[PDB]
């Protein structure tokens, strides 16, 4: 179906403990394959997909340059930020940016993304059109007002519609074993004792790929959603997720209960009961 | 400034089995800012050599860590994760639960 | 692969 590509990056500040650490990881939909950390011996962007390994000593060579020089640019950055908000040098601060596109199953742009953050909160945004900007406050403001005059949206807009779809055409080729491929999750219904009256229903979602699933509690048909609760889906730390509903349900009336499980590897919805 | 406490869970990658190797997992997410510890414990006492994943952040910019061991569960041992971040006034032990 | 220009904000 459709499919994502992703950069995400990190700057964090520590005064008084050298220069802020820079670690950037790329993903292709929920698939890490590449990473790069400034506080490493040596750092290189390294693969961590079978897939992305095949990429000769050249594309190496560019990926690093360019984790490198945006280390830097991040460090320049946080300076900046600092006068933007009026704040003391003292204290630790985080700048966070991710771009990227998404895909159709025919391989055309379904949208691009590019988008900071600072100390957790939105900071500026490239917005759909790949031409203007959603700042955030006066501050963001300041650096709209740059890129505006350096055309950066023309500049990103020529990435997130060329090199980026491409590339991530190329990646989805080169990994269509497992790139390609949705796991669906295996499924079951525990039952958990509370006291005399209650017991916990626990649904269960695990070895799936990809992440996106939904899981869901109906009694008599109705969906119980404020009596579920729902954990965040998790990863297995093999490729693949795990995820969990429970309802506490009166003595007697586990029948009434039944969970229902969408997912992309999944041909059909199912439908899951508690069986003793 | 705007801080996001640290969702815990602790959990294994296989359903666990009495006297089989699996691995030990302690996902941390949803946090703000980035600075975290977190520990496995086994009967208390803090495992060597644990590994995480590298820094990543959701949707809405907050943070997210797996940590992880090898281990092999028995009937007796009790497992654990303990997280210390800067919204927590102190350590948060979760025990591992086979049942979740 | 990684877009090579950059600004800073």
């Amino acid at each position: 179906g459709s499919h994502s590509m992703r950069y995400f990056h990190t700057s964090v500040s520590r005064p008084g403990r050298g220069e802020p650490r820079f670690i950037t990881v790329g993903y292709v939909d929920d698939t890490l394959f590449v990473r790069f950390d400034s506080d490493a011996a040596s750092p290189r962007e390294e693969p961590r997909a079978p897939w992305i390994e095949q990429e000769g000593p050249e594309y190496w060579d560019r990926e690093t340059q360019i984790c490198k020089a945006k280390a830097q640019t991040d460090r320049e950055d946080l300076r900046t930020l600092l006068r933007y908000y009026n704040q003391s040098e003292a204290g630790s601060h985080t700048l966070q940016n991710m771009y990227g596109c998404d895909v159709g199953p025919d391989g055309r742009l379904l949208r691009g993304y590019h988008q900071d953050a600072y100390d957790g909160k939105d900071y500026i945004a490239l917005n759909e059109d790949l031409s203007s900007w959603t700042a955030a406050d006066t501050a963001a403001q300041i650096t709209q007002r740059k890129w505006e005059a350096a055309r950066v949206a023309e500049q990103l807009r020529a990435y997130l519609e060329g090199e980026c779809v491409e590339w991530l055409r190329r990646y989805l080729e080169n990994g269509k074993e497992t790139l390609q491929r949705a796991d669906p999750p295996k499924t079951h219904v525990t039952h958990h004792p509370i006291s005399d009256h209650e017991a916990t229903l626990r649904c269960w979602a695990l070895g799936f790929y990809p992440a996106e699933i939904t899981l869901t509690w109906q009694r008599d048909g109705e969906d119980q959603t404020q009596d579920t609760e729902l954990v965040e889906t998790r990863p297995a730390g093999d490729r693949t997720f795990q995820k969990w509903a429970a309802v506490v349900v009166p003595s007697g009336e586990e029948q009434r209960y039944t969970c229902h499980v969408q997912h992309e590897g999944l041909p059909k919805p199912l439908t899951l009961r508690w069986e003793p | 400034m705007i801080q996001r406490t640290p969702k815990i869970q602790v959990y294994s990658r296989h359903p666990a089995e009495n006297g089989k190797s699996n691995f030990l997992n302690c996902y941390v997410s949803g946090f703000h800012p980035s600075d975290i510890e977190v520990d496995l414990l086994k009967n208390g006492e803090r495992i060597e050599k644990v590994e995480h994943s590298d820094l990543s952040f959701s949707k809405d910019w907050s943070f997210y860590l797996l940590y992880y061991t090898e281990f092999t569960p028995t009937e007796k041992d009790e497992y654990a994760c303990r997280v210390n971040h800067v919204t927590l006034s102190q350590p948060k032990i979760v025990k591992w639960d086979r049942d979740m | 692969r990684r877009k090579w220009r950059r600004w800073h904000l």
